[PDB]
C-alpha cells in the first residue's frame, strides 16, 4: 500500500494530507541546552512598596503582571525548609545534605524597564503580607485556567483560604470570561513562580506557608492528563504499571504509551521539575497532554469508566482518533477486569484457600493474551454479556456532560 | 406536483427507476495496489 | 448508450443539458504564470497616523479597508523571526539558512490614489498598537465570514483575546448580518494579508505575537473541507490514507479524490502556500472545496460520522450528488471499519497473541469486503443497517441538511 492506482484507466495516485507538525517537547531533552530555570524578575525594589502596587492594583481592572511577580518574590523569600534529605534533578543540583533553602533556588534573574506606579500606590498595607496576599495571588492562576460557575466556585474558596488566621474581604469586580487576570498564565515568569512555589512546598509539606498550594497545585503535571489518566487507570484496575501497559491494544495508544514512558525524564521521580516541564517553560507542548495522547486517553479513561470509576464520567472525547477500536479494546479490559474479580483470601488460622481443587467461558484472570485468544476466538466482536457488562456500567449513569467520554459510552452502551 | 397528468402510472414509473437506483447502488473499488475486486465470481424474482 | 432513439416512431433524440463549467484552480498552476504574490499596498504612509485612522475609523460604520490594509503592513513589520531551517515552496524561495525574515517578504506592491481622512484622524492612539488592534483587525476576518450566535460567540472571545496582556475593551456598533466589515473578506489585498500573517505565525509557532492567528486562522485551507475530512476519515479510521483511498467505491468520489489528490501542490507540505491558494488568490475556485468534491465530502464524512465521528455529525449534505450509492458505500465503510476493530497486542513480558459462512470479512480490506458484498446480493445487510441505526439513533440536536440529519432519518426507524 505504498503505492495506490486507480483501476479503469490505471493511472496512479498519491493519498497524500495536510501535514501536522508540532513535535513534543521533553523535560530532560531540554537541560540539554541549558542548566538553569530563569525566572526573569525585574523590580528588585521596596517591598513594602510593592505590596502596595498589587493591593491597589488588584481593587481594580489593572495591576501589572511584572509587579505581582516582583511582589511574589518579594513575600516568598521565607529561605525556611530544611533538605533533610538530598536534592536534585537532570543535572541540577538544589540541595545536599540538610542543606538550608527557599522558594527559588531555581536560578533567578532581573529583566527590563518599564514600571507603573510612582513612588507609593499608598502606605495603607501592613504586612499582613505573605499572610496571605501572595496564596491568594497564587490562588488566581487557578481561577484564571477555568470556565464554567466552577471559577466562582474554585474564588469562592480560593478565597475562604485568606481568611485562615486572616479575616477580610475578596477584591476585584468582575466575575471572569477568562479574562480579568486569566492573562497572568500567558506570563513566562509568573507561571515559573508557581511552579517554584508548588514544587517547593510539594517537598516542604509541612511547612506553615504551605497552604499557599491552593492555587499553585494545578500547576503540578500541568498538560500532563495521559499521564495521569494512565496512572488512574492502574489504580481502578488495581492492576501493576507494566501489565496494564500490555492491554494496550491499538498501535496508536501504545505509540503514545511509548511517547510517555520515554526515560530519564523523571517522571516517577519524587520531587523533580518534570511535573512543572509547562510552566517552567521546559517544554511547550508536553508529551504527557491528553492532546498528543488522544487515544490513550480516551480508551484509559473509558476503560476506568466502564469499571465504575468516578472521575472517568467527565473525561474529554478526544477528537480524530479511531473510537470504534479504542472503545472495543477499551470495554474488552473493562471487561476482563471487571467480571472476573480478584478475590484471595488474605489472612487466616492456618486454613486457607488452596485453590487448585467451560467452553467459551471467559477467561480465568487478567492476561491480554489470555483474552486476546478469548476474544479472537469470539470472531473478534464484542459478547452480549460484556456489551451488557457495559451496558450495566452506563445505564444508571445521569448527569453526562456532552463531548465527555461520559456521554459516548452511555449512548454506545446504553439501549 | 403539476395538475392534469397521470399520477398513478407516472408514481409507478417514479418508484421503480427509484427503486432500481436505489436498491441497487453503484459500488465498484476504484483504487487499490495490485489487488482490487475482480467481480464475475440468484435464481428467483430477486431485484435485477 | 451514446446514441438514444425512441422506439414507436424510432427516431433519435439527444439528451443533452445545460453545462457547467467553472474548472478547479491549482496553486501550483498558477506560479507557471507569477513568481510573486503580489499585495498591493498604498499610503505607505505615517503608522502613527493609520493607527488612527483605523481605532476612529472602526468605532463608527465606516472605515476603509485600503486603511486596515495599510494600517496592519504597518504593525506587522516585525522582521522577527529566525529561519532555523530553510523555506520555499512552489519554486519561490523564502529563507536559507538562518535567514531572518518577516511577515511579508511575500512580495508587496502599491497602489492607487484615493484615501478618507485628512492628516490625523486624532492624535488619541499611543503604541497600544501592534499589541492588538491588529490581533483584532485579522480577527474580523474570521467573524466575518460566519452567520448564527457564533458570530457572537466568535466576536465575544476574538475580543476577549486583545484583552490579553494588553486587555481592552470592544468595538464597533452592530452584531452582524454579514456585512458590517464581513466586506475585507472580498478584498483582495486584505485576505492576502491575514493569508501572510498566518503562514508567517503557522511557521513561527513559538513567536510572541503568534497570538494573532486568532482570526487569521480560518484562512489556512479555506475552502478546502474536502481535503480536510479527507483527513479526518483516515484519523477516525485509523486507516492510512492509502488504504482509505482504495476503500473509495463511486467514480465520483474517486474522481474528486483524483482532483485532489493532484501532484505537486504541496498539500501535504510543511509550511506551503497551498493552504492559502484561496486567500492569496491563487486559485478561484480551490480544487479541495466541499462543492467541488460533493460525493467526496458527503461518503468521507457520512462514514466518519457511523464511525462515531464528532465533527460529521454537522457536515453539510452536499446537494445533486448521488445520495443512494455514496451511503451504501459509506455504510459499508463504517461497517467493516466498525465491526471488525482494530485489536493487537501491543506490549509484553515474553508473552504475546500468536493469533494464526457468510460472516463478514476478517479485516478491512475493500476488496475482501466488495467480495462479501457482491456475496450480500449487493444489499445492506440486518446487523449493517442495525450497526448504523446504533451509530445514529442517540444523536441528538441535528441540524437540518448536516449529513448527522440524513443518517438519523436514513437509519433511525
Amino acid at each position: 500500500s505504498v503505492t495506490v492506482k486507480r483501476i479503469i484507466d490505471n493511472t496512479v495516485i498519491v493519498p497524500k494530507l495536510p501535514a501536522n507538525e508540532d513535535p513534543v517537547e521533553y523535560p530532560a531533552d531540554y537541560f540539554r541546552k541549558s542548566k538553569e530555570i530563569p525566572l526573569y524578575i525585574n523590580t528588585t525594589k521596596s517591598l513594602s512598596d510593592l505590596r502596595g502596587y498589587v493591593y491597589q492594583g488588584l481593587k481594580s481592572g489593572n495591576v501589572s503582571i511584572i509587579h505581582v511577580n516582583s511582589y511574589l518574590y518579594g513575600a516568598l523569600k521565607d529561605i525556611r525548609g530544611k533538605l533533610d534529605k538530598d536534592w536534585s534533578s537532570f543535572g541540577i543540583n538544589i540541595g545536599k545534605a540538610g542543606d538550608t533553602i527557599g522558594i527559588f533556588d531555581l536560578v533567578s534573574l532581573k529583566a527590563l524597564d518599564g514600571v507603573l506606579p510612582d513612588g507609593v500606590s499608598d502606605a495603607s498595607r501592613t504586612s499582613a503580607d505573605d499572610k496571605w496576599l501572595p496564596l491568594y495571588l497564587l490562588g488566581l492562576y487557578r481561577v484564571g485556567r477555568t470556565q464554567m460557575p466552577e471559577y466562582r466556585k474554585k474564588l469562592m474558596d480560593g478565597l475562604t483560604n485568606q481568611c485562615k488566621m486572616i479575616n477580610e474581604q475578596f477584591e476585584p469586580l468582575v466575575p471572569e470570561g477568562r479574562d480579568i487576570f486569566d492573562v497572568w498564565g500567558n506570563d513566562s515568569n509568573y507561571t515559573k513562580i508557581v511552579a517554584a512555589v508548588d514544587m517547593f512546598f510539594h517537598m516542604f509539606k509541612k511547612h506553615e506557608c504551605a497552604s499557599f498550594r491552593y492555587g499553585t497545585i494545578v500547576s503540578r503535571f500541568k498538560d500532563c492528563a495521559a499521564l495521569a489518566t494512565f496512572g488512574h487507570l492502574c489504580k481502578i484496575t488495581g492492576m501493576s504499571t507494566e501489565d496494564v501497559t500490555t492491554w494496550i491494544l491499538n498501535r496508536e495508544v501504545a505509540d503514545e504509551m511509548v511517547q510517555m514512558m520515554l526515560p530519564g525524564q523523571e517522571i516517577d521521580k519524587a520531587d523533580s521539575y518534570m511535573p512543572y516541564l509547562i510552566d517552567f517553560g521546559l517544554s511547550s507542548k508536553s508529551p504527557y497532554s491528553s492532546v498528543k495522547n488522544p487515544a490513550f486517553h480516551f480508551w484509559g479513561q473509558l476503560t476506568a469508566l466502564l469499571l465504575r470509576s468516578t472521575r472517568a464520567r467527565n473525561a474529554r472525547q478526544p477528537d480524530d482518533i479511531e473510537y470504534t477500536s479504542l472503545t472495543t479494546a477499551g470495554l474488552l479490559y473493562a471487561y476482563a477486569v471487571g467480571s472476573s474479580a480478584d478475590l484471595a483470601q488474605q489472612f487466616c488460622v492456618g486454613d486457607n484457600k488452596y485453590t487448585p481443587d467451560t467452553t467459551n467461558a471467559p477467561p480465568q484472570g487478567r492476561d491480554v493474551v489470555e483474552w486476546l485468544g478469548w476474544f479472537e476466538d469470539q470472531n473478534r466482536k464484542p459478547t452480549p454479556d460484556m456489551m451488557q457488562y457495559a451496558k450495566r456500567a452506563v445505564m444508571s449513569l445521569q448527569g453526562l456532560r456532552e463531548k465527555t467520554i461520559g456521554k459516548y459510552a452511555k449512548s454506545e452502551f446504553d439501549k | 406536483q403539476p395538475d392534469d397528468i397521470e399520477y398513478t402510472s407516472l408514481t409507478t414509473a417514479g418508484l421503480l427507476y427509484a427503486y432500481a437506483v436505489g436498491s441497487s447502488a453503484d459500488l465498484a473499488q476504484q483504487f487499490c495496489v495490485g489487488d482490487n475486486k475482480y467481480t464475475p465470481d440468484l435464481t428467483t424474482n430477486a431485484p435485477p
